[PDB]
RNA sequence: CGAAUCGCCACUUCUCUCGGCGCCAAGUACCUUCAUAUUCACAAGA
RNA sequence: GUCAAAACUUAUGGGCUCACGAACAAUGGAUGACGCUCAAGCCCAAUUAGUGCCCAUUAUUCCUUUGGUAAGGGCGAGAAAGUGU
RNA sequence: CCAAAACCAGCCUCUACUGAGCAAGAACGAGGUCAUGGUUUUGGCGGAAAUGGGGUGCCCCCACCCGUCUUGAAACACGGACCAAG
């Protein structure tokens, strides 16, 4: 999706990793002035285009637009609050919670990733009745040979 | 990256004498890596122009100059440079950048590649910000339209360094390194 | 703890059976060893001198002192924690019986008792 | 008393054993010994089977998670102490106190289960990137 | 028993970057198994690279070509030579590492259905070539240089693909089960866990 | 014959342009064995 | 980039380049080799990024030796007025 | 004897001005370390153990045959099969 003023890029690899921010104004073809009132550290700055990943979001806006205009307009859409809603955003905050996590939270996760992986099988075993599975489907048909004997 | 070249304004004069009791002070904008080079390029012009030399003068101010702001704009840099292949090409290229310092350093890399021209061969002759229309050059004119949209086509998205990997499973992003 | 534990062998002793392993300083402009190219054998020098208070000290911790007869043992009576008598190779097994049951009575050490 | 034992390691904290017989075992740090001495982590053995025993602070990873076990009396842990009835009796008297101290906490059910946990550097796993 | 092999899938990787990264891992003890070396790319038109190879093939001992440089024409043998040129091939450390690499044209039935196939993102063609510049797929140039099995491999590659694809929808009912079984696992008794799964994105 | 190695899988192991699980109760309920193997020491175990 | 220590092929830097490109006619074959081409090339700048690293018989520091016709102090086993053991 | 941890010391690493910048100064905190010094502690091993040496092989790495005259020798320059006595 096209990069232009008002596009809502996601910074990738820099000091401001995950953070997003609207493309205030194009400079030339390899740079832009990113901005975003919602984060403390997304004061207007020159991101390289290599560094940003355009998002599907993009407020309508005019080049070299003043910042207070932006703390306005994005507020009237909540392009940001709308953005965090997406799995693409949650995945970024999700990995940003696991890396940020303490050891007991990782217990507190493994207990769930087993609590669920256990019930994934419990659901499946119940549903094992309906084929197929190597253990059940192979066997039901497998008996077909046994019945013939 | 932040500009290669800081914007210095070196001010200085030939030191006072009964020969010249109240010498002219000379302001001189420079684009230098650091003041010691800006001070140097300043004394280069003092002898190449005023016949005053570094031993006989005294810089009155090495100070760097504050950026105009940060909005993307448009710079007409006027850049004389030298080579054996060309002994003094006056040449006002225009560059699109956020600052005089950025347009100028951008003009050195541009000038160092299209011309195997080292920093000390080049001398900036001025760096006006230009309004949209005055830029005769067609390249940066493409970027003027308030409605300009372009794709970031065929990206190479390298991972954040912390996440980079040597081997990965093929339709996955499980690491294997 | 020694600087160098290896002998400083003569250059190319290994090719020539006649040459003793004992060191001779290399000469000849073109000697790889005296021109001290890095892959070559080393030459002895003042820098390989052993630490000077651990010098001459055998792993027993004693400095060896030659002994020939039972009277020599008293040369070590009062410094028996510093010197250790090494009985000369040529004293008889006869006499060594005498040096040894006396080097025992005196608390003096013997390297070859 | 003197103690340079680090701020991350405090009594009642959960603490991974990095070395020795009980690798990967989450273990509450019951107390530091009277001089800048090795910690006396305890399982409790009621959970992960770790006996009361000494461990050097260098050989555990003090997790941020802990338990307010100031209430527990670990006073019977003294250097002179360091399976006989006098000791089997000691932990029984302690683990039951230590184990209830774990119960008092909200989210005290996980910490019982959190101490049944065994740490393992599984492949692709990056502790240095970990926080604890 | 199988050793800890990792079967790099070399399709659409730059020849010499993949050969350089692989050649390093072999030194670090990885036991790699390159496959689809037919699919390695090289910068430039095939004509650029045929001429590079035919200048290679042009080199032989006049005294006795029999013992001369050997000009293997298999893309895989070409990748092994490329990867032995990047490791200490005369010390045993490197002579060893080179034998820890097993190149194949295509992906052979022993190596298929063995595990996931790795990839080298630093050696990806899209990562390296400027996309609109011409590029030489390797097994394509070497077909013109003497490799005789370029069509034997394509017939084989066609078979593993048509076969792997048949098994991909033989198992569609199965994968669909775990997808359904796992989604309804969230609805199960994992309550507090359902919030510890929401955080972290699960 | 004592060994070094230390994730598995027919949910990856097709193609072409967050794979699942495992990590100490077969499960989220901590029922419940672990000590003296006496604070590292090849995991004394696979 | 590998060989090769180091950018696990760093840059969240600029340009340029398609075919070569990387200080001082005849045995087949040499950017050192491979290979590289959004370079692993060239010019430029950089150092984690508009918020570096690697390698010396070098330097510094530590230990030891040796020399000083160098500077001082001293006179459980030792304490010698001593160039040199 | 091998280890490991600690302590102390050492050692090392990790405001000001200016118009957001510097040519700019420390602090707190923490880490590292004995191939640094002094303080033990704690375990492991104990006919054998242990450190050292020696021998043989390997591994990685380094490494042009010496003497010679010569500006220059690995030289496609000379002398050089082995050893003993001289
Ligand atoms: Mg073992
Ligand atoms: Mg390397
Ligand atoms: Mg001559």
């Amino acid at each position: 999706n096209y990069i232009r003023a008002g596009r809502l890029v996601r910074i990738i690899r820099g000091p401001r990793q995950d953070r997003v921010g609207v493309v205030v104004d194009i400079i030339d073809g390899n740079r832009v002035l990113v901005e975003n009132p919602a984060d403390k550290k997304m004061w207007r700055h020159v991101q390289n285009l290599k560094n940003v990943e355009p998002l599907k979001f993009s407020v309508e806006l005019s080049r070299n637009c003043s910042t207070k205009t932006l703390k306005n307009v994005l507020a009237e859409k909540k392009i940001l609050e709308k953005y965090a809603a997406t799995k693409s955003a949650r995945r970024i905050a999700a990995k940003r919670a696991f890396a940020r996590s303490t050891d007991f939270e990782r217990y507190q996760l493994r207990v769930a990733k087993r609590s669920r992986a256990f019930w994934t099988r419990k659901v499946f075993d119940e549903n094992d009745k309906k084929k197929p599975v190597s253990w059940h489907k192979v066997a039901l048909k497998k008996l077909q040979k046994n019945a013939k004997k | 990256v932040k500009p290669h070249l800081r914007h210095y304004c070196v001010v200085g004069r030939e030191t006072p004498s009964e020969k010249n009791p109240a010498p002219t002070v000379y302001k001189f904008e420079v684009f230098a890596p650091n003041f010691v080079v800006a001070k140097s390029r300043f004394w280069r012009m003092m002898r190449e122009k005023n016949k005053v030399k570094s031993t006989h003068g005294d810089v009155l101010s090495c100070k760097v100059v504050k950026d105009r702001k940060l909005a993307a704009r448009n710079y007409s840099v006027d850049i004389a440079y030298y080579s054996q292949r060309c002994g003094y090409t006056h040449m006002v290229k225009e560059f699109r950048d956020v600052s005089k310092a950025g347009a100028v350093s951008q003009a050195y890399h541009d000038l160092a590649s299209r011309h195997r021209a080292r920093y000390h061969n080049i001398e900036v002759l001025g760096v006006k910000s230009i309004p949209n229309h005055q830029v005769k050059r067609l390249s940066i004119s493409e970027y003027h339209a308030s409605n300009l949209s372009f794709p970031l086509l065929h990206r190479r998205v390298k991972a954040p360094r912390k996440d980079r990997v040597v081997f990965v499973k093929k339709n996955t992003k499980r690491a294997v390194v | 703890v020694k600087k160098r534990t290896k002998r400083f062998t003569r250059h190319k002793c290994e090719l020539f059976p006649q040459l003793s392993s004992s060191w001779r300083k290399p000469r000849g402009e073109d000697s790889p060893v005296r021109r001290r190219y890095k892959g070559q054998k080393a030459m002895p020098n003042k820098g390989y001198g052993s630490d000077r208070k651990t010098k001459y000290i055998t792993p027993s911790g004693f400095k060896n002192f030659p002994i020939h007869n039972v009277q020599d043992l008293y040369m070590l009576l009062m410094q028996n924690r510093k010197y250790a008598g090494v009985i000369s190779h040529t004293v008889g097994a006869k006499s060594r019986k005498a040096i040894v049951r006396k080097a025992h009575e005196l608390d003096v050490r013997l390297i070859n008792g | 008393e003197y103690t340079t034992l680090r701020k991350s390691c405090k009594p009642g904290t959960i603490a991974i054993i990095l070395a020795g017989r009980f690798r990967g075992r989450r273990v509450v740090i019951l107390k530091q010994l009277p001089r800048n001495g090795p910690l006396v982590i305890s399982g409790p053995m009621k959970y992960n089977g770790v006996p009361i025993r000494r461990i050097d602070s260098r050989y555990i990873i003090a997790t941020s998670t802990k338990v307010d076990i100031k209430n527990v009396d670990v006073s019977g842990i003294t250097p002179d102490i360091f399976v006989s009835d006098a000791r089997a009796q000691l932990q029984k008297k302690v683990d039951a106190a230590l184990i209830e101290a774990i119960r008092k906490d909200p989210l005290g059910k996980e910490k019982a289960g959190y101490l049944h946990s065994v740490f393992t550097i599984k492949p692709g796993d990056a502790p240095h990137r970990m926080r604890w | 028993h199988r050793p800890e092999i990792i079967v790099v899938d070399l399709k659409d990787h730059v020849l010499g970057r993949a050969a350089a990264i692989v050649a390093k891992q072999l030194l670090l003890g990885k036991k790699i198994t390159a496959v689809r070396c037919e699919q390695l790319t090289i910068a430039g038109t095939e004509i650029r690279n045929k001429i590079k190879y035919l200048q290679f093939l042009r080199k032989r001992k006049l005294s006795n070509p029999k013992l001369g440089p050997f000009h293997h024409r298999s893309p895989s043998d070409i990748f092994l030579r490329t990867v032995r040129s990047m490791l200490p091939r005369y010390t045993k450390r490197g002579q060893k590492a080179l034998r820890q690499l097993v190149a194949y044209e295509g992906i052979p039935t022993n190596v298929v259905r063995t595990g996931g196939r790795v990839v080298i993102p630093k050696a990806q063609r899209h990562y390296c070539y400027r996309s609109e510049r011409p590029y030489t797929v390797l097994g394509n140039m070497c077909k013109h240089v003497g490799w005789k099995y370029s069509d034997v491999v394509k017939k084989l590659e066609t078979a593993r693909v048509e076969k792997a694809a048949r098994h991909h929808k033989k198992t569609e009912k199965l994968r669909a089960a775990w997808k359904s079984a796992r989604k309804e696992a969230l609805s199960k008794v994992s309550k507090n866990n359902l919030e510890v799964l929401k955080k972290f994105g699960y």
